[PDB]
């Protein structure tokens, strides 16, 4: 049970950490942008 | 609840947040004082 | 203060206290991790 | 090590600080706040790890 | 409001270290007081309390010098905002009891924070924590409607 | 209680009309192409269903507590933010597998070492921290 | 020289690790020699390096002036316990850090060394965010 | 995989795991066969294309032989050593892991995951020596 | 055996009931002042005080009665019902002792 706790803490602490990053990731340029320069999010106002 | 509640929005605080680190190290003023970390620590090289 | 019955709003130190403390230790910490680390890997990476 | 792990994931760390502050000498039992300056060994080990 | 520009005098770099002490000592004698139940007063705190008026005073002449001296730019700043509610709020208190003014001692958990206004070196640190929390709020939009939600489904 | 379920009435009559209006303007095939269309006519048809039953229980009507977040349309760096992290989750499919994997090596783990370990013990001693294998969790 | 005291560390690291509640009572006559013993050769250790790269030189390195803060602190710790038994901090541990040097045979040590530098460049406004961080405790503490 | 979620742990003789008993038997005889054919078609012996080389074989050829030696201590007398036979009913768990090899684009995130601990294995090093050395000074402390 | 060990006495209990001993003091003050009324004779004359800031004694007894089984009871109810409020003054319930 020591060892059977103990490793679970962590190994489902980092497999979770590593699904944060992957999303935060995916979306970097997102969450990194400027209202000044062009991005995708801009091009939706153009279509309405 | 504890999925959405929990794990989801601390995905989003983490990644709002990194994206905001990573802006605030490309100000001008925070570029300048790493510019003179990088020559300071190119002199300690040389001089030793 | 009271029970239920009186001192029910008192209960807005402690949802203030985690609120805040909770985003605000993430915010000071990770704002140390991140800035630092991400200096050492471009300072790395300039001297190689 | 367990027992910081233990304090590490924050769980049950209150207990284990209580423990820490009512321990009075080796082989002797506890005494409601007899040493409260070990207080400062868990808030360095929380701003640390 | 002030008689426009008549021998106002400025600030010298002791004045403000004086201001930086005797806010230090307001908060260690915050800090030696104990609380007991029900009107139960220890010995010590009659002498912690009578220290009030010397810092109430100290706090209201260096306020009247600065408001004179800027002539009511004082408010402009934040900074002179919050330290003018302090020093309101402690005269109401200090002087006069007629109405019921235990409540008020409770903004005397401010004063700390005026090691911030007085070091402007914390001020620009301050600045950096509360910037990155800007885009946060949006968040907690998020997580209210998430709680929200989920207490109506609860209720029901 | 009464004058709650009164508005309900009132409520679900009006959101009926907005479904009926919409139609017609729209169009039959037109209008069941938006995914808010057939959410806000699913929501109607559930709670229109409920109140003939109670004349001739009632949680789908908890689809209606979720007309709410239409509100968010109208803040638009929410939903941007909302709908990309939601659309990101999509993308990687594999990632949550891995951490469903973890649970189910340790789950089945758990059942054969500590699956023997009985529950009905209690005592008035009722050490609570000693026994936390329980008929609810074990 | 280098990889001998080194070496030591390594003894000692472990020296203070094997202690426990019931340990016999030879291994405490044993650990209670040793210490001293550990202590002798890491004084001598750092006279050696004084008398060997000067007075000056030896001060102004980083890493020595370390060495002097856990052997000065060590001393401490010994006659501490003749005036007040009953309480041992083991400050002989920290001299375990001395084991992060192994990173310098490794292609890591750019990368550990210049996290380190980073820290050190920024410590000014770490002890300032601690401090403020701190102030709204107190202030929280207060209003409780 | 669905198998071991079926069995019930509190009852040793419940109907449910006679009959899985049953089941047991016949997917060890798949991987028995498959086991057989990829040493057949692969070396045993290290000619650089190994069976043994690849680490998931190993992963495989202990979950088959546990269960074949499972069935030889059993089998002599079903209840002479019931302590050992439950211990290697347990290696079971490991078939669930066969499919991370074979599925391209779980190996591909599995892979990721071992990337991330080879970035973060040097700060973990110091980790562990500064969690360390907090252990010993809490030894000191608190022992007894 | 308390006959046997001592001799009658003229006990006063002087109780605390100043703000701070609010709580679980209390109710073990009123249990320790009950159990040590419990240990007296017909012999022993017994009353019990109070004091926050001035002392008062706790029932309508004002001077000294003999610890029968109903005075006893009197004092006891009239411990059972004191409540904790005020400042403590020491020179004030000694002087009434
Ligand atoms: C912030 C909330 C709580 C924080 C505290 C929590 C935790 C504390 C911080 C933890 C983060 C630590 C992360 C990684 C730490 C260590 C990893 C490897 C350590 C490490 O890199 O080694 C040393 C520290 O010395 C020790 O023996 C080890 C002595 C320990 C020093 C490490 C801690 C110092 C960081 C400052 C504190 C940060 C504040 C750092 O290296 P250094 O910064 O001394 O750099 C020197 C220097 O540049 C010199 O030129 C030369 O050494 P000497 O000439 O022999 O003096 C060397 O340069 P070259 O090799 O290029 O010639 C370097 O070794
Ligand atoms: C984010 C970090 C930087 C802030 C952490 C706050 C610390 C500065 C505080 C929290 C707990 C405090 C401790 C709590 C208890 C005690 C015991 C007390 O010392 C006594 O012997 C008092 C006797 C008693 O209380 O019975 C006062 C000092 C000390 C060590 C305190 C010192 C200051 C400490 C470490
Ligand atoms: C830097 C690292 C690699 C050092 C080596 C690890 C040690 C910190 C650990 C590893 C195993 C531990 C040991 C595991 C169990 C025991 C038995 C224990 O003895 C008893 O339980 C009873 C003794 C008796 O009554 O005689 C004494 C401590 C000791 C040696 C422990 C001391 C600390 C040890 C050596
Ligand atoms: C989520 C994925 C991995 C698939 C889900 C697997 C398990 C969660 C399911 C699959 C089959 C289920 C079992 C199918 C049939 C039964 C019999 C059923 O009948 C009984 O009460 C026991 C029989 C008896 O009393 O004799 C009890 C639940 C149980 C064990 C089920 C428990 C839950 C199981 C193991
Ligand atoms: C895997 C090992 C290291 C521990 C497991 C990680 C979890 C259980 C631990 C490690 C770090 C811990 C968090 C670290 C950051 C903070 C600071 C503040 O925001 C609230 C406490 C909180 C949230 C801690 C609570 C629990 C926590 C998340
Ligand atoms: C950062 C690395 C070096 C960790 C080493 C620092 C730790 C181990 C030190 C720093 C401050 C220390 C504490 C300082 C003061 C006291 C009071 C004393 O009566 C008992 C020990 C105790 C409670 C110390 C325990 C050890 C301690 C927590
Ligand atoms: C091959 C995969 C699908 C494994 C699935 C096996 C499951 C679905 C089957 C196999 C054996 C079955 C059990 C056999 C034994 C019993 C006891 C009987 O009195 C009631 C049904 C019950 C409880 C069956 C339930 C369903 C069951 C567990
Ligand atoms: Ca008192």
């Amino acid at each position: 049970a020591y060892f059977y706790f103990v490793s679970f803490i962590f190994l489902c602490s980092f497999l979770m950490l590593n699904l944060f990053v992957a999303v935060i990731m995916d979306n970097f340029e997102y969450l990194t942008r400027d209202s000044s320069i062009l991005g995708p999010h801009h091009l939706d106002e153009y279509v309405r | 609840l504890i999925i959405i509640g929990s794990f989801f929005m601390l995905n989003l605080v983490l990644g709002v947040l990194s994206g905001e680190f990573a802006k605030e190290r490309e100000r001008v003023e925070n570029r300048r004082a790493f510019l003179k970390l990088r020559r300071q620590q190119q002199i300690e090289r040389e001089l030793n | 203060q009271g029970g239920v019955q009186g001192g029910m709003v008192f209960s807005i130190y402690f949802i203030v206290l985690t609120l805040f403390g909770n985003y605000t230790l993430l915010n000071v910490f990770l704002a140390i991790a991140v800035d630092n680390l991400a200096n050492a890997q471009e300072l790395t990476k300039d001297e190689q | 090590l367990l027992t910081l792990f233990t304090v590490s994931t924050g769980e049950g760390w209150p207990q284990v600080l209580k423990h820490s502050v009512d321990a009075t000498f080796e082989n002797q039992g506890p005494s409601p706040g007899y040493r409260m300056e070990m207080s400062i060994f868990y808030v360095v080990y929380f701003v640390v790890f | 409001v002030v008689r426009k520009y008549a021998k106002k005098i400025t600030e010298w770099p002791p004045f403000e270290y004086m201001i930086l002490a005797t806010i230090i000592a307001n908060c260690i004698v915050l800090a030696l007081e104990q609380h007991l139940p029900d009107d139960d007063k220890t010995p010590m705190s009659e002498r912690l309390d009578d220290t009030e008026p010397y810092f109430i005073g100290i706090f209201c002449f260096e306020a009247g010098i600065k408001i004179i001296a800027l002539g009511f730019s004082y408010l402009r700043n934040g900074w002179n905002v919050m330290d003018f509610v302090v020093v309101l709020t402690g005269i109401l208190a200090t002087v006069g009891t007629e109405f019921d003014l235990r409540t008020l001692r409770a903004v005397r958990v401010l004063r700390p924070l005026k090691l911030v206004s007085g070091i402007p070196s914390l001020q620009v640190v301050l600045k950096s924590i509360m910037k990155a929390m800007i885009p946060l709020l949006q968040i907690g939009l998020l997580l209210f409607f998430a709680i929200l939600i989920f207490a109506i489904i609860g209720l029901e | 209680e009464n004058a709650l379920r009164v508005f309900n009435i009132v409520f679900t009559s009006l959101f009926s009309l907005e479904c009926v209006l919409k139609v017609m303007a729209f169009g039959i095939l037109n209008y069941f192409r938006d995914a808010w269309n057939i959410f806000d006519f699913v929501t109607v048809l559930g709670s229109i269903t409920d109140i003939l039953v109670t004349e001739f229980l009632s949680f789908l009507r908890l689809f209606r507590a979720a007309r709410l977040i239409k509100l968010l349309r109208q803040g638009y760096t929410i939903r941007i933010l909302l709908w990309t992290f939601v659309q990101s989750f999509k993308a990687l499919p594999y990632v949550c597998l891995l951490i469903a994997m973890l649970f189910f090596i340790y789950a089945i783990i758990g059942m054969q070492v500590f699956g023997n370990i009985g529950i009905d013990v209690e005592d008035e001693d009722s050490d609570e921290d000693e026994f936390q294998i329980t008929e609810h969790n074990n | 020289f280098y990889w001998t005291v080194l070496s030591l560390v390594a003894l000692n690291t472990l020296c203070v690790a094997i202690v426990h509640y019931n340990q016999p009572e030879w291994l405490s006559d044993f650990l209670y020699y040793a210490e001293f013993i550990f202590l002798g050769l890491f004084m001598s250790e750092m006279f050696i390096k004084m008398y060997g790269l000067g007075t000056r030189p030896y001060f102004h390195s980083s890493f020595n002036c370390f060495d002097c803060g856990v052997i000065i602190g060590s001393i401490f710790e010994v006659i501490w316990a003749v005036i007040k038994p009953g309480t041992s901090f083991g400050i002989s541990v920290l001299r375990a850090l001395r084991l992060l040097r192994i990173f310098k045979v490794t292609k890591y040590w750019a990368s550990l060394r210049n996290l380190v530098v980073s820290l050190l460049n920024s410590m000014k406004s770490i002890i300032s965010l601690l401090f403020l961080l701190f102030l709204f405790i107190v202030v929280f503490a207060l209003l409780g | 995989s669905i198998a071991l979620a079926a069995e019930d742990p509190v009852q040793p003789n419940a109907p449910r795991n006679n009959v899985l008993r049953y089941f047991d038997y016949v997917f060890t005889g798949v991987f028995t066969f498959e086991m057989v054919i990829k040493m057949i078609d692969l070396g045993l012996v290290l000619h650089q294309g190994a069976y043994f080389r690849d680490l998931w074989n190993i992963l495989d050829f202990i979950v088959v032989s546990g269960a074949l030696v499972a069935f030889a201590f059993t089998g002599n007398s079903k209840g002479k050593d019931i302590n050992t036979i439950k211990s290697l009913r347990v290696l079971r768990v490991l078939r669930p892991l066969k499919t991370i090899k074979r599925l391209p684009k779980l190996k591909a995130v599995f892979d990721c995951v071992v990337n991330s601990l080879k970035n973060v294995f040097n700060i973990l090093i110091v980790y562990m020596l500064f969690m360390f050395i907090f252990a010993v000074v809490a030894v000191q402390l608190f022992k007894g | 055996y308390i006959q046997g060990a001592a001799s009658p006495k003229d006990m006063l209990i002087l109780v605390d009931v100043s703000g701070s001993v609010s709580g679980l003091t209390l109710k073990l003050i009123r249990t320790s002042v009950s159990e040590m009324l419990e240990t007296l004779s017909d012999d022993d004359f017994v009353n019990v005080a109070s004091f926050n800031s001035n002392a008062q004694d706790v029932s309508c007894f004002q001077h000294l009665v003999q610890a029968n089984v109903r005075n006893k009871k009197v004092l006891k109810d009239a411990v059972n019902n004191i409540t904790a409020k005020g400042i403590t003054d020491y020179k004030k319930g000694f002087s009434f002792a």
